[PDB]
């Protein structure tokens, strides 16, 4: 069918969604906890989203490093209330139910089964389809 | 050089051409008589492709006047044909340079003025052209017989003079001509800041005049209002100009308000502070209708944006706008009635409930609550103006309606809402849908006509019967006016009064049964 | 300078469409001077702000007021004056939207420009002439500072 | 200055002040509108002073005695329009408010008033109220 | 209406091309009608393609499958060169068409140049080609994609590479494939007018049985009885 | 009356867009009639094609050796092709 055959899965697929929300906010040492974990890093921790009045990463920011290369990609998360793409908040998001990633960057959304899944044209398949296989396995192990 | 090589064959172009005899020939032919060569052979150049032309018009048009035609549609033709000619080559250059050679324009401009015909090919010439001499003359002189925003506020004088004429005129409408006595005026007016601050502060000054100054105030109002059509912010101005200034918290948040154009939590908790307070400001300073229809559009379109922590705020100011007594102890308030407040916030309360809930069948479940609560009249004024955004809806009438009941409650219960009601029914008596048929449109509209009989029962019958008889004239077929006249005579008592009589029987001429008709006729005409 | 930006704003609404983050609220603002709108999701946790309250706002390219390069990368150990000292709220994001009123046939009277401070997005709706230091995928910090 | 004014305001089309003026204004140019107010085309003298409204209340509070002086120059130009809105704003930029006893010798507010007093006053029955009465009850409509 | 307001490229209106094109660019394709002519039979054959797709897709279904992602193609074109489509853009309409042609000619699926090979090819990329010339075509390209020469090179490269990567490999066995892929999904299929399916009905159509349990035939109306009840 | 081997015949207009009668208008855009259809139990189809009144193009079976025997060998192809699509898309799923 077109798709990746697997994807996220299930600890890991409600921990990147409850991750990827608008507001979740690491201090320094947990980012570089977690920046341990990442296999891919090329070793420059990334200027915090919130300078002051304390240095804070976002869960977007942090998952911006595991997004390998520049790959673009537009889904919608599974509570994206329909006539949101009417309104005056089209390209900003009140519920942040838009994900769209921008030169292999989050910028916004929150990541579910529609864009992390096995359904076609999710993250990871864009991911295989441009870096190749082997940039997807560590994508896949850098999120787990 | 000598020109004549080049400019006797410029003036012999114009001589041997097929035929230019009939003319610029004079000076072209004064031109090539100094010039010299051959002018016995430019009068026959001149004769010879005379191909009269004119003599066949004579022949034709005198035929078509013996066919027995009417003559008066080949002077509609030829006009038609020669303005638009004009309009097509019209150029402003040219009609400024007949400005230079002379300031007023010869007597054949005091001549086309004469036909209505030119009067309007001047009125469309000069009301784009607010620069061209001959033009903004000829509109302004026309006037002294559209007077030129431009040089209607070019200075203080002219202003001020055709403003207080204008002015004269709107009081002199009375309630319906100033439709058309305000927008020249008020089109002059919403030109610029200072025209508009003057006029304005005039306005206001007029207003303070207790025999009648009210009106002047209104007239403001809608001034103001047109100044907001054309996009220009006049919040500080009815700031600095009422009693704003009295308290700086209600001027901020107020004016922030109609600035925007919009309501907030925060002017709208700043005003619920105030209020709140034991001093609570003037309810006249909130009583401003573009400010009452910001809380009308919050609460009763779909949406917008709300919290319940702000929903009763909202609630209450309005209740505070609409209920509160201020007695003036010489422009100072000392009787302060908050006893009418808190029935009228509840009422306000279930009703936005019901509306932004989007109700149709619930609405006949709390039908009885709703025509209890209608007799609030801010409640009447809120859902009026859901059940229209609703009603309003392409293609509403398909899926209920009940909706058009509650004007019933509305404008029989509250007299000065029959003139929103009718100007409400004048857009859905206008309801066209090709997938609920002309039969359904009709039927429809003959719903609405029983509306606007009802609506006339209530003392509502000169506007009504104007835009009947205005409609006929135009849109609504014979079949709707004489189901008009059929409901209107199978319900109104005689005597008819002749100002009534003087729209409806002159219409009714069209047709004569719905008998009743004949009795009406009969009883109106002796 | 490297200020793209700077305006005094007021906070009209606080979270208009109900809570939806715990911790995040977004701020609809207005600006007296400029007449921007202003909406802008902010951590109210660390900062708390209520309806009401005034804030310089100032967007800049750079913190250290002289034109260098910020390098994107977060160094804690700066000896430069950095702007920041002057605000009690930074974020730092990248604008990834320009949007505009224009035709084919003319230029934009008014622009929105999108910023998106790791996830917390902010729009900035106004007149052309003031969003002209604004071009996508450029990194911008946001300097916000309450004013009594 | 004057030429700033000129770039900012030379499109005649408007005479309105243009929207957010005080940021199409700043502050030097608050203080620096006396140098050249006159010397530009009297509407552009007019947008200016009326831009001075759209301005905020306390960042006039701050340059009061600025536009103090440039409403005193707007007294004096010889456009009778700049004259009255000199005279209906000389209070607003250190009070707040606007002068309203406005008939103050110019012939022109003296036919306004000649005239539109007593038709008023003629007009006194059936004078449509203002649009704010019919949201209100009964009680204050009639107090 | 909306096809060509949106698909016919417009060299009349000079104050578009100056918004969207260099005024070099604006110049030539204003100045010389070769061009023009260009852009009217790119319009025209795209125009053909639409009934093309009319008569292949009568449903109106406009998802469908393909090889490349040409709009993720673009945006990441945009993306690597920085495009900025607030600014007009140095991409002659001209250069767009003849790259997308030779493009076509670099995209095959069958070789050789007799009229049976040529017509085979032609058939074969005729779904895609229609989708990158609608894609690809100068308008849209110059008013909302904006990409640079540079970017449309590289872009043109992409699709190519890809293309060729995308052809199915000899020795495949693609009969294997298929079985596992219509078996694997009959592990789900359940069983819920009342009709067959599920694996029972897949049995039937795989195990072909003169005894269908559900038989019937989906007959439609033509005249007025299509919508009159009483004639149906 | 009636052809035999038809037990029943159900009659409803189909509010789902693929069995609607999709139509191009003259501004070429797709419009989806709603019309009558008939569904039957038991098939005949020569019959019923013959019939006088109906769609002798739009008319399909679900049985496909009548379609073999009354159309031919592409037809019944192009008809299994179509049943075993439905069978395999009814429960959502998608396969190449």
């Amino acid at each position: 069918s077109n798709r990746p055959v697997m994807g996220i899965v299930q600890d890991t697929l409600t921990a990147v969604r409850k991750f990827t929300k608008r507001d979740v906010f690491l201090e320094r040492g947990e980012v570089m906890n977690l920046l341990m974990f990442l296999s891919t890093w090329d070793g420059k921790v990334p200027q915090p989203a919130i300078l002051k009045p304390r240095p804070l990463w976002t869960g977007k920011q942090i998952f911006s490093l595991i997004i390998p290369g520049h790959i673009n990609c537009i889904r919608t998360h599974s509570t994206h209330p329909d006539d949101e793409d009417s309104g005056p908040y089209k390209h900003i998001s009140p519920g942040d139910t838009k994900v769209v990633v921008e030169n292999g960057e989050l910028i916004m959304g929150i990541l579910c089964k529609k864009s992390l899944g096995t359904s076609a044209g999710s993250l990871v398949h864009i991911s295989y389809l441009e870096m190749g296989h082997d940039i997807t396995r560590l994508f896949y192990s850098n999120i787990q | 050089g000598e020109d004549d090589a080049e400019v006797q064959q410029e003036c012999l172009h114009k001589f041997s051409t097929r035929d230019y005899i009939m003319e610029s020939i004079f000076n072209t032919l004064k031109r090539y008589f100094q010039a010299g060569g051959s002018p016995e052979n430019v009068i026959q150049l001149l004769s010879e492709n005379y191909t009269a032309v004119a003599q066949t018009v004579n022949l034709l048009a005198e035929w078509l006047i013996q066919t027995g035609v009417e003559p008066v549609q080949v002077q509609e033709t030829v006009e038609n044909h020669l303005k638009s000619l004009l309009i097509k080559h019209f150029d402003p250059r040219k009609a400024d340079s007949i400005f230079t050679e002379e300031g007023e324009t010869p007597a054949w401009l005091e001549q086309m003025i004469a036909h209505t015909t030119w009067r309007d090919l001047f009125y469309k010439l000069a009301e784009a052209h607010p620069d061209c001499l001959m033009l903004n003359f000829t509109v302004k002189l026309i006037s002294d017989a559209i007077t030129s925003v431009s040089t209607a506020c070019q200075q203080l004088e002219v202003f001020s003079r055709v403003l207080r004429t204008s002015l004269a005129t709107i009081l002199d409408g009375g309630e319906e001509n100033l439709e058309k006595n305000l927008p020249e005026f008020a089109k002059m007016v919403c030109h610029g800041e200072h025209t508009y601050l003057f006029a304005q502060a005039m306005m206001s000054v007029l207003a303070q005049e207790e025999q009648g100054g009210s009106a002047v105030r209104r007239i403001a109002q809608e001034v103001q209002r047109f100044a907001q059509e054309k996009g220009h912010d006049a919040s500080q101005i009815t700031l600095a100009l009422g009693t704003a200034a009295s308290y700086p918290r209600a001027c901020q948040a107020l004016g922030a308000m109609l600035s925007k154009g919009a309501l907030n939590p925060a002017d709208i908790t700043v005003l619920f502070k105030m209020f709140t307070s034991m001093d609570p400001p003037p309810v006249e300073l909130i009583r401003v209708p573009a400010f009452l229809d910001l809380f009308m559009q919050s609460l009763f379109k779909p949406g917008a944006r709300i919290n319940q922590d702000h929903k009763h705020k909202y609630i209450h100011i309005l209740a505070y706008a609409a209920s509160v007594v201020e007695t003036w102890k010489k422009n100072k308030r000392v009787s302060i009635n908050k006893d009418e407040l808190k029935s009228t916030s509840k009422a306000v309360e279930t009703v936005h409930n019901l509306c932004c809930n989007e109700n149709a069948s619930e609405l006949v479940a709390e039908l009885s609550t709703l025509y209890q609560c209608i007799r609030f009249p801010v409640v009447a004024m809120g859902v009026l103006k859901w059940v229209d955004w609703t009603v309003s809806e392409p293609r509403y009438f398909q899926l209920q309606p009940v909706h058009l009941a509650l004007l019933d409650e509305i404008s029989t219960c509250h007299q000065l809402l029959h003139p929103q009601v009718l100007q409400l029914l004048v857009k859905l008596f206008e309801t066209e849908h090709s997938q609920l048929d002309v039969m359904e449109q009709l039927e429809l509209k003959k719903t609405l006509l029983d509306r606007m009989v009802h609506l006339l029962s209530r003392g509502y019958v000169l506007p009504v019967v104007s835009y009947i008889r205005k409609c006929l004239e135009k849109d609504t077929d014979i079949s709707l006016i004489r189901y008009f006249v059929t409901e209107v005579l199978d319900v109104i008592a005689p005597p008819y009064t002749s100002d009534f009589v003087q729209l409806f029987l002159p219409i009714l001429e069209n047709d004569s049964i719905a008998d009743p008709v004949t009795e009406f006729i009969a009883h109106c005409k002796s | 300078a490297g200020i793209l930006f700077e305006d005094i704003f007021d906070v009209k609404d606080i979270d208009p469409e109900g809570k939806k983050f715990d911790r995040v609220s977004r701020l609809h603002c207005e600006s007296e001077s400029f007449k921007m709108d202003l909406i802008l999701d902010v951590n109210i946790q660390i900062y708390p702000v209520d309806l009401g309250d005034k804030f310089r706002l100032v967007i800049a390219s750079t913190l250290y007021e002289d034109g260098t390069l910020d390098d994107g990368e977060y160094n804690p150990t700066d000896d430069r004056p950095s702007r920041a000292d002057q605000f009690e709220y930074v974020m730092y994001g990248k604008v990834y939207r320009i949007e505009g009123d224009e035709t084919s046939t003319e230029a934009a009277t008014r622009l929105s420009a999108y910023v998106s401070y790791g996830g917390l997005l902010m729009r900035l709706q106004g007149d052309a002439n003031n969003l002209h230091g604004f071009e996508v995928d450029s990194r911008v910090y946001l300097l916000m500072k309450k004013l009594a | 200055t004057g030429l700033w004014l000129h770039n900012k305001l030379g499109a005649t089309d408007e005479l309105w002040a243009p929207p957010s003026i005080a940021s199409l204004l700043t502050a030097a140019v608050i203080d620096n509108i006396r140098l050249c107010f006159h010397g530009l085309s009297s509407a552009v003298k007019l947008k200016l002073l009326l831009g001075t409204l759209h301005l905020p209340r306390r960042t006039v509070d701050e340059m009061k005695g600025a536009l103090m002086e440039i409403i005193q120059l707007a007294s004096l130009d010889s456009d009778p329009w700049v004259l009255m809105v000199a005279d209906i704003l000389k209070s607003f930029p250190d009070t707040g408010s606007l002068n309203l006893e406005l008939e103050e010798q110019n012939p022109n507010v003296q036919d306004i008033l000649g005239e539109l007093r007593e038709k008023v006053g003629e007009c006194e029955a059936s004078a449509m109220l203002p649009l704010e009465c019919q949201y209100l009850n009964k009680n204050a409509l009639t107090t | 209406k909306a096809f060509e307001k949106k698909f016919r490229f417009d060299y009349t209106n000079e104050r578009a091309l100056r918004r969207t094109l260099q005024e070099d660019l604006v110049k030539d394709v204003l100045s010389n009608a070769h061009i023009q002519n260009e852009l009217e039979r790119e319009f025209e054959r795209m125009r053909e393609d639409r009934e093309v797709l009319r008569v292949i897709f009568p449903t109106g279904d406009s998802k469908v499958v393909l090889p490349c992602n040409l709009l993720r193609m673009i945006w990441n074109a945009q993306k690597i060169f920085h495009i900025n489509p607030r600014l007009p853009s140095d991409l002659h309409p001209i250069k767009v068409v003849e790259g997308v042609k030779e493009l076509s000619k670099k995209l095959v699926i069958v070789n050789g140049d007799d009229p049976l090979s040529r017509q085979a090819q032609e058939n074969a990329t005729l779904l895609f080609n229609i989708h990158l010339r609608s894609t690809l075509c100068s308008r849209r390209m110059a008013e909302e994609f904006r990409l640079s020469g540079e970017a449309f090179d590289w872009l043109l490269g992409e699709i190519e590479s890809k293309f060729n990567q995308a052809i199915a490999h000899p020795g495949e066995m693609v009969g294997a494939l298929a079985a596992q892929s219509l078996g694997e999904p009959a592990t789900q299929m359940t069983l819920n007018k009342n009709v067959t399916l599920g694996v029972p009905r897949l049995k039937e159509l795989i195990n072909i049985s003169k005894k269908p349990k559900t038989p019937s035939l989906t007959v439609f109306l033509l005249g007025q009885s299509a919508r009159d009840a009483e004639r149906a | 009356q009636g052809i035999e081997q038809i037990s029943k015949v159900y009659m409803h207009l189909p509010q789902t867009d693929n069995k609607k009668k999709i139509i191009i208008t003259e501004d070429g855009e797709f419009k989806a009639l709603q019309e009558w259809i008939l569904e039957t139990d038991g098939v005949s189809l020569m019959r019923v094609l013959s019939e006088k009144d109906v769609d002798p193009v739009r008319t399909t079976s679900n049985d496909i050796v009548e379609i073999f025997t009354v159309l031919g060998i592409e037809a019944v192809r192009k008809a299994l092709e179509r049943e075993l699509y439905h069978v395999i898309s009814f429960d959502g799923s998608y396969v190449n």
